[PDB]
RNA sequence: AUUGUUUGAACACCCCCCAAGCACGUGCCAGAAGGGUCGGUAAAACGUGCGGUGUCAGUAUAAAGCGUCUUGACUAGGCAGGCAGCGCGUCUGAGCGUG
RNA sequence: UGCUAGGUGACCCAAUACGGGCAUCGGGCAAAACUCGCGUAGGAUUAGCGAGCUGGGUCGCUUUUUUUUUUCAGCGGCCCAUGGCUUAUCCUUAGCCUGUCUUAACGGUACUAGGCCACGGUGGCACUGAAAAGGGGCCACGGUUCUUAUGAACCCAGCAGUGUUGAAUUUUGGACAAUCGCUUGAACGGCGGAUCCAGAUGCUGCUUACAAA
RNA sequence: UAGUCGCGGCCUGGAACGUAUGCGUGAUAUUAGAGUUGGAGUAAGUCGUAACAGGUUGGGGUAGGGGAACCUGCUCCAGAGUC
RNA sequence: AAAUUAGAGUUUGGUGCUGGCUCAGCUUUCAUGCGCCGAGCGGUGGUUUAUACACAUGCGAGCUUAAGGCCACGAGUGCGUAAUACGCGAGUU
C-alpha cells in the first residue's frame, strides 16, 4: 500500500534474562557469600550470592531456605526466579544438588 | 525409484502399490495395485526387483517365475 | 514474451530493456511493482530510445543477453532540427497564409466557423458509421443491438 | 466355557488474581512471592500439625516459542490532547491520476 | 550417456542335446548437464563499484553418422564499442524450501520423516570414469604417536565407545532372515553399523488381581 | 611378394600459469587492557530553594559569569498565575 | 454435507484513560528437585541439541574365475554460501 509500511515490515529474539543466555540453568563457582539489607518497606536481611557463573560473566542470586552452608569456592546450580526486594537482581539458587543442599527437617 | 534412491526417499515412481503382506482374517493378501502407470514403467525397461516380479506373477497380471535350481537344506532357525 | 520498453541503446548491437512486472506480496495482499531490466539482441540497430519493443527468449548470445527483438510497436518520434526548422517554415506559412486569406469577418469568426462545420462533416461521418453499422436505431446500446 | 471381593502415592497449593483455613511458633528477625505484597507482637502468605482444593505415577520450579498482545495495527493502533506532523518550500523518484 | 528386454555371432564356457557369460547392433523409456523468467537477512556509523566493472569482431574453444534443414557460454588470447550497474559493491548473520508448534484467520517461530545443495581436520591439483572422489592418488599446512631424530604412520561432521565444556546427552548388542543396494549363471550363494530387530532415554496410545479350562 | 611404410594408439623432453610460504605495506574482526568518562542503583554523610496561587514568570533556542541550586540578553510559546 | 476470535490482577483519595508487567492456554527438554521403578504389545523422537572440538580400541565394501573383471548407492553434519544455492514456471541444442 503505503511503500514506507511495505518495507516497514527478523530481529532480536531477546531472552529477557541476558545472564542465563537462553538457557535455562547454568553452574557456576561461587566467588562471594553476602548478605544485605532490603529496600523498604522490607528490612529483613536477606542472604545473596555473587557466582561466577558458566557463562564467564558474573551475577547475584538470591540464597533461599532456613540457612545454607556455602562458603568460597563451592559450586551451585542457578536457576531463573528473581527476588524483587533489591534491584538488578534476577538469580535464584536452586537446592537439591550439590554443595548447597536442602534444609534440615522441611 | 531408480538404482540411485533407497528405499524410502522421494520417488518420481507413483506408486510400489496398495500394499500389506501382513495375513488380513482371509484372502489374507492385499490388495494389489492402483493402474494404468505400473504397465507404463515395466514397459519402459524400468526394472523390476525378484520378489515385486514374484508378487506381480503371483497376482496373474504377469506370468510367474521358477526360483529354484536346486535343493540343499535351508536353515529356517536363522531368526 | 516481453512488450517493453527500452532504456538504452548506446551498447553494440544490444539495447537494454526494462519491463514493468508486478510481484506479489503475501504480507500486505498489495501487488508491488517492480522493474527489472533485460539485456536483448537487435540485428538492426532501428531501435531509437523510447521505442516499445518485443523481446523473446532465443539462443543466449552472452553473459547476459538472453533475448532477441521481434518487432518495434510503436516508434518514438525524434527530434530532427532541420525537419523542426521545416515545421517552422510550414507552420507560420499556414498561419500567415490563412489570416491573408481571411483578413466585419474578425478572423476569430471565420475558423470557428470553420471548426464548427468541420466537426458536424464529423459527426454526419461517424452517426452515419452508426447508421451503416446498426441502422435505423435509438442509441440505448449496441449490445442490444448485437442480436 | 470357571469362580471370590476392595478408592494410592505422591507433589504443589490453600490473602486477591486462583479452588482451598485454622491452630501453636517468631514478631520488619527467621522468612516466603509471578504480580499487589505479608510480617513493625493477637501472621487466613513465614516454623510445624490438623483440615481442604487441584493433577495423579506424576507434580511443581526454571527456561523457550507462539498467543493474550490491536504490544509494529494488511485484516487491526495511531500521531493538538499520554509517546507520535520533519521549521518551511522547490521538487522529472516510486505510487495514485477523466472538471 | 545409463539401464532393461530383443537380434546376431569363423568367439569362450556348459550340454546324453542346448543355456549362460563375452562382443556388436538396434527398439523402449530414462537420467544427467546447461541456459533463462521471478522470489529472497539487515546495516548508510556500506556510496561509488581498485575492474574487464557489461557488450561487438577475431580465433582457441579436442569427431562425420538416415531423406528438403540442423549443433551453447568470456571459459582463455587478441583487437576493439566505451560502457555496465547504481541496495552497485562492502560488512556481519544465516544452509534453503516444505515442514512441526501456535493463532480464529492473516502471520510468527526449535524438531518430525523426506526434497535439494554444500562439506568431509585445512588448502591446492590430477588420473580413470559418461559423470569424482566421506575408510581412492600426489604435495603443502595443523594436530597425535615413535625414532638409535634421519623420517615415517594416522585424520570418526560412519556405528558403538572414550575425554573436555555442558543442566543434559545411549549399548564398545545381535543378524543378513524381511527389504533395498553391491556382487556372483549352481547353491533361499557372499557382504552391508543402510536397514531390520533388540537395549538405555524425553514424549505419547494401550493394557494390566491372582487362581483355574 | 622380404626391412618398407605408417593419416592413427602408447613415450625422454622445455614452458606461460598455479597453493601453502618472507621481510614490506592495506582491510575487516576479536577478546586481553593500560586509562578516562558517562548512565543506573542504594535507609538514615550533606548545601541551597528549581518545581506547585508558589513567591525574580519559566523555557525549546545560542553564547557569557558564579564553592553549589543556576542567572545575564534577544524573537517565540503561553503547556505559570490571574484581573 | 464448508466445523470459524475467553480474560483477570496490577498505578490512584477514588473514577476514566495510557501502555507495560504477571497469571490462567498449548507445545517443548535424558532441564532441576521430590516418588514409584510390576510386566507386555507398540508408536515415535533425539540434529552428542553445542565442538566443522582431540580421538583409545573394535567393526563399517567387498564380491568373483597368483592374475584380471565389478565396488560415485547408502550414513553423517551445516563450516562456507544472501546466490552456478533452493523453490516455482516455461522451453531445451
Amino acid at each position: 500500500a503505503t511503500v514506507g509500511q511495505l518495507l516497514g515490515g527478523a530481529k532480536t529474539r531477546k531472552c529477557r534474562i541476558r545472564q542465563l543466555d537462553g538457557s535455562p540453568f547454568k553452574k557456576g563457582i561461587c566467588l562471594r557469600v553476602y548478605t544485605t539489607s532490603p529496600k523498604k518497606p522490607n528490612s529483613a536481611n536477606r542472604k545473596l550470592a555473587k557466582v561466577q557463573l558458566s557463562n564467564g560473566l558474573k551475577a547475584l542470586a538470591y540464597i533461599p531456605g532456613e540457612g545454607h552452608n556455602l562458603q568460597e569456592h563451592s559450586m551451585v546450580l542457578v536457576s531463573g526466579n528473581g527476588v524483587r526486594d533489591l534491584p538488578g537482581v534476577k538469580l535464584r539458587i536452586v537446592r537439591g544438588r550439590y554443595d548447597c543442599a536442602g534444609v534440615k527437617d522441611r | 525409484m531408480e538404482k540411485r534412491q533407497a528405499r524410502n526417499s522421494g520417488v518420481r515412481k507413483e506408486d510400489v502399490g496398495w500394499w500389506d503382506p501382513n495375513p488380513a482374517a482371509d484372502g489374507n493378501m492385499h490388495l494389489g495395485l492402483n493402474f494404468d502407470r505400473l504397465k507404463y514403467w515395466l514397459t519402459a525397461g524400468a526394472k523390476p526387483t525378484d520378489k515385486v516380479a514374484e508378487l506381480l506373477g503371483h497376482a496373474g497380471v504377469l506370468p510367474k517365475v521358477p526360483q529354484p535350481p536346486h535343493y540343499n537344506p535351508r536353515d529356517p532357525k536363522d531368526d | 514474451e516481453f512488450i517493453g520498453r527500452v532504456v538504452s541503446n548506446r551498447m553494440q548491437k544490444t539495447v537494454v530493456v526494462a519491463v514493468s512486472y508486478v510481484v506479489w506480496v503475501p504480507k500486505y495482499k498489495v501487488y508491488q511493482k517492480r522493474v527489472a531490466r533485460h539485456k536483448a539482441r537487435d540485428e538492426s540497430q532501428a531501435s531509437v530510445i523510447g521505442d516499445i519493443v518485443r523481446i523473446r527468449k532465443s539462443r543466449k548470445f552472452s553473459r547476459e543477453v538472453s533475448y532477441s527483438v521481434v518487432d518495434t510497436l510503436r516508434k518514438a518520434h525524434v527530434y530532427d532540427p532541420a525537419a523542426a526548422a521545416a515545421l517552422v517554415a510550414t507552420r507560420d506559412a499556414a498561419r500567415a497564409a490563412a489570416a491573408a486569406s481571411t483578413g466585419r469577418s474578425d478572423p476569430w469568426v471565420a475558423e470557428a466557423a470553420r471548426r464548427l462545420d468541420a466537426s458536424a462533416a464529423r459527426l454526419a461521418a461517424l452517426r452515419e458509421l452508426y447508421e451503416k453499422e446498426v441502422g435505423p436505431g435509438v442509441p440505448l446500446s449496441g449490445a442490444v443491438l448485437a442480436v
